[PDB]
């Protein structure tokens, strides 16, 4: 029942941002789309 | 973790002649499956 975080900006190996407790099962997760007016192979040709 | 749910009659759940106008939920007793009891002892309520 506890969510557990870790992290990098720098290297490869993650270290520990936060565990939070949250008494329930988590059961989805989703990538949200960013809208741009950039990004893209006609304007900057930059990928996420 | 805690109890992910009462079991809901589901024959109690919407109304019989019900369109889309109307949202779905369901009567107070269509949730099953629990019970209750007092914690009290001698003037004094039981914790764990
Ligand atoms: C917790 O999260 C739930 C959703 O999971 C939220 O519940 C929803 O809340 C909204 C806002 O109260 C409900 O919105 C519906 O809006 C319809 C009209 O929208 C237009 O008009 C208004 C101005 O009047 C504009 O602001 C809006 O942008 C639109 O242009 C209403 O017609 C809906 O009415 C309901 O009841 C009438 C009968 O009285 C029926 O005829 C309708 O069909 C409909 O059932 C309603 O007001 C939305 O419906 C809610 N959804 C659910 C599933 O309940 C909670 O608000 C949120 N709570 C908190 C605290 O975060
Ligand atoms: C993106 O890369 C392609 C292939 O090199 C090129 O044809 C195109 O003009 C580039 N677009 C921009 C905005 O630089
Ligand atoms: C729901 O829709 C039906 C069909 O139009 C109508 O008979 C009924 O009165 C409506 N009920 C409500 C609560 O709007």
């Amino acid at each position: 029942g506890t969510f557990y975080a870790y992290y990098a900006d720098s290297g490869m190996p993650t270290t520990f941002l936060f565990s939070l407790y949250l008494g329930t099962l988590l059961s989805h997760y989703y990538v949200l789309p960013l809208t741009c007016n950039a990004i893209s192979s006609n304007t900057d040709n930059e990928t996420l | 973790e805690h109890c992910a749910g009462f079991g809901v009659d589901e024959e109690k759940c919407g109304v019989l002649d019900g369109s889309y106008n109307v949202s779905c939920l369901c009567s107070t007793d269509a949730f099953l499956g629990w019970s209750y009891d007092t914690c009290v002892s001698n003037n004094r309520c039981n914790i764990f």
